[PDB]
């Protein structure tokens, strides 16, 4: 029960982030249609990608009065437990859809000459509804259980509890080594594979393989800079709990930077458009084009 | 809202559909090959080879089909066309690669074969294009220029002022003199290869004997490497 | 060989060439005078047409 | 094309039997086949029909589930499974060939026939009040219940003609198209109830029974039959 | 001597040129000023047949105007119904290289060929249940790139041989063959009563035939380059001609001239399909940089475009009764517009 100063950096951070996210995210969308409509199947994981991107961002407003109110949630029982879940699972939602891009991207370039059912409109869309069902289903957990925490400090605490319960421990340890490692251990294999693949390429210029390069080296240190230090210290604080329940003894400081490296995480909603829509050359010309049409 | 009979018709169209669709699941799954070359150019020895290996008075195209590590590959070569080539040359723009046969132990028809490759090169419909060209019958022309009685400096004036790259690789052992000569030739048509290769095509230079079994293999890496350019061109990861 | 193109070139040079104003006016007479068949110059109504 | 049918027989009450039709010399897989039946003294009936890719199957409602219509189209045999034979099934059936597409005529070949013996609603009705009538005209005749003229423009009304001793042939399709083979003498007309078909001369050929058919929905209900003496 | 001949040639092409001159005392702009001009039609995508694997170079529309053949270069011929969508026949090519095809007048046969060399005609009428080849043409030396049905028994196929031939389909054998011209013969467009045709070349000329007596009876120029497609005005006294130079054309053979040219400066691509509505009031072109245009043939003004394919439309067909456009192109689809 102890509460710290969480009320300029994540309140306009989230301001920052929806207002560049928005439009970046719609161009990304439109874009990854526009691969899909000329039967590209990198545009469907892209609009899964953009679709948990905007979900995110239109229920960002929720916390940003979350945290503007002072940790005051008027908003009511039932809303937490959905605009909560929207806010707590975009990030899982998104980083699927990013491996899965990666390892499409993979077996496009490594096994250009193979996989051809596997890279197609109708199985980007069927992998895309798997992921999407297993995501929510696995997320599920935090919508049964009623959060109802309230304190003697004037907080109204939407779908956060100071300690942790028994559920939310076990359910962060997933939350970490399931949802941000393992999909980053596969982007990683992924591009590392990618880049293998580009020597042994006589077509492209030693400038471009250096060019791809830098860009297969951001894709997979922009999600360490959005995400680490969330889950390092979510994993941190759910070790502490495990070891000796009863205490407040690690929550009680590491609270205030707990809270901004939750907003921190939040930037991975404009680095994606960016990264997947518009440091690419073509892709910005149907992006121009589609600006060019209003 | 419709009768009978166009629910059945629909259902033959559905059938035709499916029929259709496993038709595209094949399609895909093979790569278009147009050779290209000259008379004297031994490219009729290469696809009996290529058909030997691997899998009628005036008909105009020969389809030849081969496989390599499971993918299919089909080879055409036009048979009773004229010499004019502007305007069939049209329906080959989406052909996986161009494999273009030239003889490089004659002197006197080169000049003609470098202005045909040229032509190609440069066609507003070939561009994207790569082209996969044969220097072919290598051996002829090692044993003729040991012969010494063709002088390949009057027929070309800049070969007396030429010296070999650095790059060079003669593996079973030779006189330099052919290893020059040849790589001159591959220079010439690398030249003209990069004088607006722009990297939008590409040229895969080999050193072809119509009796060479490696000439499928040969075709299997550079078709390989033109798809990875092109998905990596596709994917957006350059 | 030369002397085909010759004789051809006479079969061809010998013919009644009329006016270019009445091949003008032939081709204007027949577009004014089938005006009313034409779909695609003025549209059948949305209740005629086989694709609506 | 012929289509030969067999596997019929006399049969006591309440058992089985299974039908088959053996198809050549035509694409059987593109066809959808019929199984049609007369009582020994009476009209056409239909039983059953299986479609192109074994999709859509409807039976007459006086077999809906004693029946059982199958296909094996790379055997390139029409099969039809009967089980409770009563006594109302003593008929030959009949192996109906029928294929769908713009401008295609339906029921165009019919089998040889089999015969079976048995010891001892909203549906259109359509009346060939007529059952009696060389060189001369004869106008045979025929109604229905429900209007037979489609939103398409067709009118699906069959004419069949059954001479004294073989199976019927397709005379006129969608009640204007004279089919394949048949003379340009035949020739119908209709309105969407009331239809006639027209032999502007006849000939010691065109003696039988002529009957109609309409083809609008399942069921495919056939009449009594017109006979020419 | 050679040189008395070649005189011969220039003075009778002179004499020609200058009758030419003569006979052209006003432009059809000049004369066409009164006619008012069509307006903007808006034609839209109302059927899209979806089915080809590959680009199409073909089609043809059926007398009927509801049926459809459609040739890919995948190796498939589909017959459509254009009302409703639906895949009548799926005819699997021997040569996967086609560039033609016909739909014969009856509707008992089509027709196609390409790189083969050979015009192969199908029986699409049979008593079995498929669609079989009735016979495969053959003597052409360079491939085939139009063919048109004349009736059932005879069809005429022009090739890249520079030569246009007449065939009995009974009697495999030619029965004539037409020659004159310097280049490939592209198009190819049989006259209202089949009695003549016109066919356009890759030496920018184009020739009215004769189809009883054998023999070429005019000749026309006036184009830059090579000729990509022809097709009569319904009089069928004129033809339109399509070229590499991005120009349409219309030639009148009683004139035995130019009479407009349809061009515009933006507009650099080259055309590849020409044809005309009923009333011979619009021209319909297919271009190079994806889109039909529509141009008011009398006076030469840009009328319509049809800019709905992506790629580059390679085949272009009016109905017979009028009513509907069906445009093919190289991205797999075929597109019926009112």
């Amino acid at each position: 029960v102890d509460s710290r100063v969480d009320h300029l950096f994540p309140p306009s951070l989230y301001i920052f982030v929806i207002g560049v996210g928005l439009p970046t995210n719609c161009l990304a969308l439109w874009a990854a249609y526009r691969q899909v409509r000329q039967h590209n199947e990198l545009g469907v994981y892209l609009m899964n990608l953009s679709i948990a991107d905007l979900l995110y961002i239109c229920t960002l407003p929720l916390w940003v009065d979350y945290f503007l109110h002072h940790d005051n949630w008027i908003h009511g029982p039932g809303s937490c437990k959905l605009f909560g879940f929207i806010f707590y699972s975009n990030i899982y939602i998104s980083i699927a859809f990013l491996c899965c891009i990666s390892v499409d991207r993979y077996l496009a370039v490594a096994h250009p000459l193979r996989f051809a059912r596997l890279r197609r409109v109708k199985t980007a869309v069927a992998v895309s509804s798997v992921v999407w069902a297993t995501e929510l289903g696995a997320n599920s957990a935090p919508l049964f259980h009623d959060e109802l925490f309230r304190d003697r400090y004037n907080h109204t605490f939407c779908f956060e509890k100071f300690p942790m319960e028994r559920w939310v421990a076990w359910m962060n340890l997933y939350r970490v080594f399931v949802g941000f490692l393992f999909p980053w251990a596969l982007m990683l294999l992924c591009y590392r594979g990618i880049l293998r693949a580009v020597q042994s390429s006589v077509s492209t210029e030693r400038q471009e393989k250096v060019k791809i390069k830098r860009l297969a080296l951001s894709l997979i240190a922009i999600v360490l800079v959005c995400f680490a230090p969330y889950h390092a210290l979510l994993l941190s604080r759910s070790a502490v709990y495990l070891g000796r329940p009863w205490d407040c003894g690690f929550e009680e400081r590491v609270f205030s930077a707990y809270h901004s490296s939750l907003a921190f995480t939040s930037l991975n909603c404009v680095a994606d458009p960016i990264l997947y829509c518009l440091v690419n050359e073509g892709a910005r010309s149907d992006v121009a084009k589609a600006l060019h049409n209003l | 809202t419709l009768s009978a009979e166009d629910k059945a018709a629909v259902e033959r169209s559905k059938m035709i559909e499916k029929q259709l669709q496993k038709d595209k699941q094949v399609y895909r799954a093979t790569h278009r090959l147009l050779l290209l070359g000259a008379d004297n150019s031994g490219k009729s020895t290469i696809v009996k080879q290529m058909r030997i290996y691997h899998v009628v008075k005036t008909s105009g195209i020969f389809e030849t089909k081969f496989q390599v590590d499971k993918v299919n590959f089909h080879m055409f070569d036009v048979g009773a066309q004229r010499d004019e080539r502007r305007k069939w040359i049209q329906c080959f723009n989406d052909v996986t690669a161009i494999i273009f046969v030239v003889d490089s132990s004659d002197y006197n028809r080169l000049q003609e074969a470098l202005n045909d490759f040229k032509s190609i090169w440069n066609n507003r419909w070939l561009r994207t294009i790569s082209v996969i060209l044969f220097l072919n019958k290598q051996d002829l022309l090692a044993e003729k220029v040991l012969a010494g009685k063709s002088k390949i400096e009057d027929y070309f004036p800049e070969f007396a002022r030429y010296t070999t790259p650095e790059d060079a690789t003669p593996e079973p052992g030779e006189d330099p003199r052919v290893t020059r000569a040849k790589y001159f030739i591959r220079d010439e048509f690398l030249r003209i290869s990069t004088a607006s290769g722009d990297g939008r095509h590409y040229c895969y230079p080999h050193f072809t004997c119509s009796v060479d079994t490696e000439n499928a293999r040969r075709i299997f890496n550079d078709c390989r490497d033109i798809i990875q350019r092109m998905h990596l061109r596709q994917y957006e990861l350059l | 060989q030369a002397r085909k193109l010759v004789e051809q070139l006479k079969m061809e040079a010998n013919i009644d060439r009329i006016k270019v104003s009445k091949a003008a006016a032939d081709l204007m007479a027949y577009c004014e005078a089938h005006a009313k068949e034409d779909p695609l110059l003025t549209p059948v109504p949305a209740s005629e047409n086989p694709f609506r | 094309v012929q289509l030969v049918e067999s596997g019929g027989g006399l049969v006591q009450p309440g058992g089985s039997r299974k039908l088959s039709c053996s198809a050549s010399g035509f694409a059987f897989s593109s066809f959808g086949m019929h199984w049609v039946r007369q009582a020994p003294e009476k009209g056409l009936e239909w039983v059953a029909y299986i479609s192109s890719g074994s999709g859509t199957i409807y039976y007459a409602d006086t077999v809906k589930g004693r029946f059982t219509i199958s296909r094996d189209d790379p055997k390139n045999t029409l099969f039809l499974q009967m089980t409770s034979l009563r006594s109302e099934d003593t008929a030959m059936y009949y192996c109906v060939r029928s294929i769908y597409y713009y401008g295609s005529s339906p029921f165009d070949f019919w089998g040889q026939g089999t015969t079976l013996t048995v010891s001892a609603s909203a549906d259109i009705v359509m009346t060939q009040a007529t059952s009696s009538v060389p060189g001369e005209s004869v106008s045979i005749s025929c109604r229905s219940s429900k209007s037979l003229l489609h939103s398409n423009g067709n009118t699906y009304l069959y004419w069949f003609l059954q001479r004294p001793g073989q199976s019927p042939q397709l005379l006129i399709y969608r009640m204007s198209n004279l089919a394949s083979g048949v003379p340009d003498r035949f020739s119908g007309s209709g309105s969407g109830t009331a239809f006639t078909l027209t032999i502007s001369r006849l000939e010691a050929e065109d003696v039988g029974v002529y009957y109609c058919m309409q083809h609008l929905e399942y069921p495919l209900t056939f009449g009594a039959g017109t006979k020419l003496e | 001597e050679l040189d008395q001949l070649r005189q011969e040639a220039e003075q009778l092409k002179n004499q020609i040129r200058d009758a030419r001159k003569a006979c052209a005392d006003a432009t059809l702009s000049q004369i066409t000023n009164n006619i008012d001009p069509v307006g903007r039609i808006q034609m839209r995508t109302r059927r899209t047949l979806r089915g080809h694997l590959a680009k199409i170079y073909a089609m043809h529309w059926g007398t009927d105007s509801r049926l459809l053949v459609s040739a890919s270069q995948d190796g498939k011929l589909i017959i459509w119904d254009s009302y409703t969508t639906n895949k009548v026949h799926a005819i699997p090519l021997r040569s996967s290289w086609v560039m033609t095809c016909a739909y014969a007048p009856s509707g008992n046969y089509v027709a196609c060929g390409g790189l083969d060399n050979i015009c192969s005609i199908y029986n699409l009428k049979t008593r079995e249940g498929n669609v079989r080849v009735s016979r495969e043409l053959a003597g052409h030396t360079g491939y085939l790139s139009c063919c048109r049905f004349l009736d059932d028994n005879q069809i005429v196929t022009s090739s890249g041989d520079t030569t246009c031939a007449l065939w009995d389909i009974e009697t495999g054998q030619q029965t004539t063959t037409f020659t004159g011209h310097t280049g490939d013969v592209m198009s190819l467009s049989l006259a209202p009563d089949t009695r003549l045709f016109v066919s356009g070349a890759c030496d920018a000329s184009a020739k009215l035939w004769d189809v009883r007596e054998g023999m070429c009876r005019q000749t026309f120029t006036g184009h830059e380059s090579d000729i990509n497609a022809i097709c009569f005005f319904p009089n069928g006294n004129a033809f339109a001609t399509g070229s590499d130079d991005a120009t349409c054309r219309l030639f009148d053979l009683r004139a035995d001239q130019e009479l407009m040219t349809y061009s515009h400066d933006n507009i650099i691509c080259g055309i590849t399909s020409v044809s005309f509505s009923k009333s011979g009031r619009l021209l319909l072109a297919g271009y190079d940089d994806f889109n039909c245009n529509v141009w008011d043939a009398l006076k030469a003004d840009r009328a319509g475009v049809l800019a709905g394919h992506d790629n580059r439309v390679s085949c272009l067909g009016v109905t017979d009764d009028g009513m509907a456009v069906a445009t093919g192109s190289w991205d797999s689809f075929l597109k019926i517009w009112n």
